[PDB]
């Protein structure tokens, strides 16, 4: 229960016998011996019994006959003990009549192992042996052999459908064949950046600007003077020399605020995101705004690419993430909840230190390259839109055809510009994007490409089938001793022939 | 549902007329856990069981049937917690029957 | 010194012994080298004992390590494997209820009253009950122990009673309950359990068979799920249907259970084909037991069959050689061999077919020595005369559907 | 000496003081008759040493003997057991808080094991020395001292013991609260084995039943199965399919569960069928619901349907009694009934028939001492007139795949 | 005996002059009387097992 339970053996052997070579030594390998042929026996033995792990022969046939499992089609004993051809195996056997050391060409070799029924890898055998059980106690759920497939050959875990892993079994469902949750995104100079079949707006009134006097400095402490706003000559990711720089001088705590119309919205999330250089600082400090005091701040490294803070002064905060883009461009996402509607505006402050708030001091003026600003509803980013004083409303895409799944786009592609989709069509799900258009600059209808993986239905009453290989590269005995009905493996309902073989 | 009285002791035997036999248990501490012994009428019925919490000390139906009943332990059994703390209760036949069934659907 | 570990041939882990050598090692290199672990001496006497319980620990140790696999288990042990898989071993008792009792009015029958019936039936009275002015009552009351033979009905005797108590019969509307007793299974258990391997299984072939032999007195079934549907004949037994899943119960069961039991493990949508004429015994011809879904909806309707009744007879030629003499402990091991209570060997089953290498190897299993000759066997039907001499043949066919039974007086043998 | 402590009921264990008996006349057998078996002397260490052997090997035995029955199993064989129907034991994890905000002074330098607290409770050791630069701030790593799902919400974090220049530390919602866990109990394992059991242990109506019936908002079910080979409306419905299963749902539950738990329940390969025309609500059009299986990205497509919805009309010519009542009363106490509130009575759930004698039962049931002359119940579509008088009959029988639902202004109550 | 559960549909047996070609199918016999100055010996290569 509780207060011990000694059973030392060692126990015995008193102070006296403490420069005894003698008593002591019987105690010692007395002790030694019932060690080895209790602990160890019993250690190994619990090894044996665990089914997950029996590497031991032993253990898989206690198991099969547990189970009731025909031992003819298993490989156990020890292997290399054929012929056949190559340096790797066995040779011909001779009558070495002087008894050479070498024992001959080889000490022996047998047809041990003949195939097309018979499966030699010890791993699969314990695999085997589990389907034998659940097959025992399957009522017929296909969730459940599933998941319990899963389980017992990937360990658990989610797999890519380029692999192709383990397939559903007797239930005559097609799985689809229209076409649903169409994630389309396209390639360009700012990424995979998805777009919208519904109506998106950019509420910021000038994402660009040019000149002082398009967005207003805001200080507090109005120690120096606000962050004034120049056109900088560097090439923006767009392939202009139309940035702009922000520096904040030295002493002054002043941010920028872009003009918005207010309120946004009432519990909506909202998202911020912009392109930023590294400049003569190394990071940005962005704020999104709500009743007073309930802001959310975040800064974002431009360089090392961490969200080394975000803070929530009150329920605000839900997420913050970072993007790259080429020649040393990056966008930082910041996604924010709120249950009021006081969005005056976002603030964003060049901050010197990497903690720096929106108003944090300014030992000297730092300057850092920005382009490309975009704060909208929802909760992710999307394409960025040139704004010049309107909040810009736009559709990404329409759907024309929805069966062949050509899709009317509002501009044509621009030359370069790629495209990707995610989602399920033609009975078959892509959670991957794939590409299937190509900018050409003249046209806008565009269809769509094949994902993947079998028509699906399956047509058929009270049979089907299994389908697996092109992930596990699973021996091909495997499949043999599969299909092999009489064997009884397969968790099956009486009434439903389901054939294995497939890869 | 009839508490068989405990004592505190590690290694003990308890004999008593409960549900019209003449019930006999012996519990003993063996390593970390609480076996027990049990005789019913003189011929012993099973030899070191391991006794748990809220799991029946008799399990196979060549011992509690027909109506012979069963015993519970409430909690993981503890020699040093008997008395108080730790109980053994005795069901009869139709009490574990409900018991068994309460017990096949957890 | 060692443990033999029969990787798939046995699956017993086997001691080596030769533990003296060992021991006689472990004392010398510790008490020294020189030591006479001769016997006669009080070291080698320390070192005999020593070696006796090393051996001995050994062998319990292997035991309880072959404990975990069955066919070298047995009770309490084997029993386990058995509840692993949910097996149980099975229980029993038969009440009987409505017996009329005739006495005067306002009397009252105390507990325990006995009542024998005429081959020493000696039934108790369970409950008390009391005379309403009518005169005639109506009593409920239990065999008194595992076996109760069945009772012909006739006016059953009063022994204990009070002073009023005038007589009490026993009518057919009176209702029964047949006793299954018995380990129930002692070593057949082991046959069993590879075929109620699958009880917490539903929904398959298996599972039907392991369920429907659950059910109490089921001695065997057969399932077939002919799931190759083109109407055709798939393993025996013609099907009607193309999808249809055709079980044959043995045994004497009562027919709500087992086609509770049957419902239960239904599959979905496999019909129960059991037609073909010859094929099998209706239970209860075209529009079987009706049952309930437990999921609240219609009666249902479940077909199940009753396979052919089969007599089997044996001739054996032996020698009673050996010097052991053995006169009718022949036809002993045959009849229990047919019952099904030797290991590993079931009986005769639904599937079963009579053969006379089977029947020697039974009788051999039982008693060697006697130098088996002619085990001829042959069957009929369930009623006519003995298949004569030339019918007499080394096996039967015995299709999927059918019994046979072998009578302890169908057995002779002859000495030569 | 040993006897047979292994036997067949199980392992016999004896006390220690037995089992130093039998081991010391063992001794005195083989040195002597009257030797010394003190335990200071070298033949009683002999003796202490074979005392604490020979009763190891008998708990061990007795710990391990019925290790394969699951519902005494315990540890790695409880754990190796489960993991044959995949309950696999968790891991003992902790919550491994990173980047966790604190502000100090100057450079000063945090060392391991500093054992910041929670609000609540919720010690965290810092698994990470770090000094703070120049701008006074800095972050941290954290990992709770216990195990389990230690709550780490945003806040600013109470030092226990702290060095000289540590100001605070704070949970910015930039921290990566990562959860832990707390393991699971061999109560727990054998949970879940019973809770696996169950789920397995039926067919495929009942699996359907308990499975809808589990949904939220589900006020009844009726699972009715083909299982004949044949297109006919055997009961209600008319499977346009051979074999097939109908399923009707009542209440307002949502689709997208109600979908899932039926995948779940699917007993595969009998597929679902909506039924003919008015045969229930073919909802979702004429393909089925798609679902993602958890186990496997694979969707499948499953079919319901809804009861088609009755509008009940129920006419009540009650006589008042001494005690005022309200006609109010009456329309409340029969809507009651109708939805099922009291007790005993199911109500109007799918396929349940609208009677006018049940409906007057429990009129009487919820108000006793009224009289009640004449009460009829009839039945029509959902948004279509109220029935005309002498459109009211004596009863309304209903099909299997119909509801009707009672509102107090269908009611029409006359006080005569 | 020593492999209870298989079931066995025939069993044949025959007796023949060491160092002699094996007797063709149809020559054995389903018992072989022996006279009293010999011995049959069985290898592992005279026994036919076909399964059915």
């Amino acid at each position: 229960t509780l207060p011990a339970y000694n059973s030392d053996i060692q126990q015995a052997l008193k102070w006296l016998h403490n420069q005894a070579p003698g008593i002591t030594g019987l105690i010692q390998r007395k002790a030694q011996w019932y060690d080895r042929f209790s602990r160890q026996f019993w250690a190994n033995w619990e090894r044996d019994v665990f089914h997950l792990k029996t590497a031991n022969p032993f253990g898989l046939m206690v198991w099969c006959i547990i189970l009731g499992t025909p031992s003819k089609g298993f490989g156990l004993y020890p292997k290399n003990s054929s012929w056949a051809f190559g340096r790797l195996r066995q040779n011909f056997i001779y009558s070495g009549t002087q008894v050479p050391p070498p024992a001959d060409a080889s000490p022996g070799g047998n047809f041990y192992g003949g195939g097309n029924a018979e499966i030699l890898n010890l791993d699969e055998i314990r695999k085997v042996l589990q389907l034998r059980y659940v097959a025992l106690i399957s009522n017929g759920s296909i969730a459940y052999i599933n998941r319990m497939l899963r389980y017992i050959f990937n360990d658990d875990e989610p797999w890519d459908e380029a692999t192709g892993l383990y397939f559903y079994l007797m239930d005559s469902t097609g799985e689809n064949g229209p076409v649903e949750n169409l994630a389309i995104y396209r390639k360009d100079w700012e990424g995979m950046v998805l777009l919208s079949s519904s109506p998106r707006t950019n509420h910021v009134l000038t994402s660009t600007p040019a000149s002082d006097a398009d967005w207003p400095g805001v200080d507090p402490a109005a120690s120096g003077i606000p962050v004034t706003v120049e056109t900088a000559s560097a090439t923006a990711p767009d392939g202009s020399a139309t940035v702009c720089k922000l520096t904040k001088p030295a002493g002054s705590t002043a941010y920028v605020s872009a003009p918005i119309d207010g309120p946004l919205g009432s519990g909506s999330t909202v998202t911020f995101s912009f392109f930023a250089k590294a400049g003569s600082t190394r990071f940005i400090a962005i704020q999104s705004a709500a009743d007073f005091p309930s802001r959310a701040d975040a800064v974002f490294d431009l360089d090392s690419g961490n969200v080394i803070s975000d803070q929530m002064l009150d329920s605000s905060v839900v997420s913050a993430r970072m993007i790259r883009l080429e020649n040393g461009w990056w966008r930082c996402v910041l996604t924010t909840k709120t249950v009021s509607s006081s969005f005056r505006a976002a603030y964003v402050a060049p901050a010197e230190t990497n903690f720096s708030w929106i108003d944090s001091n300014s030992s000297a003026a730092i300057d850092v390259l920005i382009w490309g600003a975009q704060i909208e509803l929802g909760d992710t980013p999307t394409g960025y839109l040139e704004t010049t004083g309107a909040p810009v409303t736009m559709t990404d895409y329409v759907l024309q055809n929805a069966q062949t799944g050509t899709v009317k786009f509002t501009q044509p592609l621009p030359t370069g510009v790629e495209a990707y989709w995610t989602g399920d069509w033609k009975g078959g799900t892509a959670a991957e994007p794939a590409r299937f258009a190509v900018g050409n600059g003249t046209q806008d209808t565009f269809t769509l490409s094949d994902p993947a993986y079998i028509g699906l239905p399956t047509s058929g009453a009270f049979k089907l089938e299994y389908r697996v290989g092109p992930a596990l590269n699973l021996s091909p005995q495997l499949i043999n001793l599969m299909n092999d009905r009489a064997v009884g493996i397969m968790p099956t309902c009486a009434g439903c022939d389901v054939k294995v073989i497939q890869e | 549902m009839k508490k068989i009285p405990l004592t505190a002791v590690p290694n003990q035997a308890i004999s008593f007329n409960a549900g019209s036999s003449y019930w006999k248990i012996r519990l003993y501490q063996n390593m970390d856990m609480m076996n027990a012994d049990i005789s019913r009428d003189g011929v012993i019925v099973c030899h070191g069981v391991r006794c748990f919490g809220g799991i029946p000390l008799l399990q196979y139906s060549r011992q509690y049937r027909p109506d012979y009943g069963n015993f519970v332990f409430d909690r993981d059994a503890d020699w040093t917690l008997f008395g108080d703390g730790i109980n053994l209760f005795y069901l009869d036949g139709a009490e574990f029957a409900e018991y068994q069934a309460l017990a096949t659907r957890k | 010194a060692n443990y033999n570990y029969i990787v798939d041939t046995g699956v017993i882990v086997a001691d080596t012994a030769d533990v003296l050598s060992d021991v006689e090692a472990e004392f010398r290199a510790a008490l020294g080298a020189n030591i006479n672990l001769a016997a006669s001496t009080p070291q080698g006497s320390l070192v005999a004992a020593e070696a006796i319980a090393r051996s001995s620990v050994m062998r319990n140790e292997a035991r309880i390590a072959n404990t975990i696999n069955p066919n070298v288990s047995f009770g309490t042990f084997l029993d386990a494997i058995c509840a692993l898989m949910g097996i149980e071993r099975g229980s029993d008792l038969s009440t009987f209820g409505y017996g009329v009792q005739v006495t005067g009015r306002s009397q009252t029958r105390i507990s325990t009253g006995s009542r024998v019936q005429t081959p020493a039936g000696a039934i108790f009275t369970v409950l008390s009950d009391v005379t309403i002015p009518a005169g005639g009552v109506a009593t409920i009351d239990i065999k008194s122990q595992e076996y109760g033979n069945i009772p012909l009905p006739v006016g059953n005797l009063i022994i204990i009673d009070g002073t009023i108590g005038w007589s009490g019969a026993k009518v057919i509307a009176s209702t029964r309950v047949d006793p299954g007793s018995r380990q129930m299974s002692d070593a057949e258990l082991k046959n069993a359990r590879v075929n109620r391997l699958a009880i917490q299984g539903r929904n398959s072939t298996m599972a039907i068979k392991a369920y429907v032999s659950a059910v109490p007195n089921v001695t065997s079934v057969n399932v077939i799920e002919n799931n190759t549907g083109a109407v055709q004949v798939v393993n025996g037994v013609s099907f009607t249907l193309p999808y249809a899943v055709w079980v044959c119960v043995a045994g004497n069961p009562d027919k709500q259970a087992v086609a509770d039991a049957l419902w239960a493990a239904h599959n979905g949508g496999t019909p129960w084909d059991y037609g073909a004429t010859n094929n099998g015994v209706p239970v209860d011809g075209p529009n079987g037991v009706p049952v309930r879904d437990p999921a609240s909806g219609r009666k249902y309707v479940v077909k199940w069959t009753t396979p052919i009744m089969y007599d089997g007879y044996v001739n054996v030629t032996v020698q009673q050689g050996s010097s052991s003499v053995a006169p009718e402990a022949i036809q002993n091991a045959v009849v229990n061999y047919a019952q099904g209570k030797v290991e590993g060997e079931e009986g005769l089953v639904v599937g079963a077919s009579l053969s006379a290498f089977e029947v020697a190897g039974a009788i051999a299993r039982e008693i060697p020595g006697i130098y088996i000759k002619l085990c001829q066997v042959a069957c009929v039907a369930a009623g006519s005369p003995a298949p004569a001499p030339g019918d007499f043949t080394s096996e039967y066919v015995m299709s999927a559907f059918g019994q046979a039974t072998i009578s302890v007086g169908n057995v002779r043998v002859t000495f030569v």
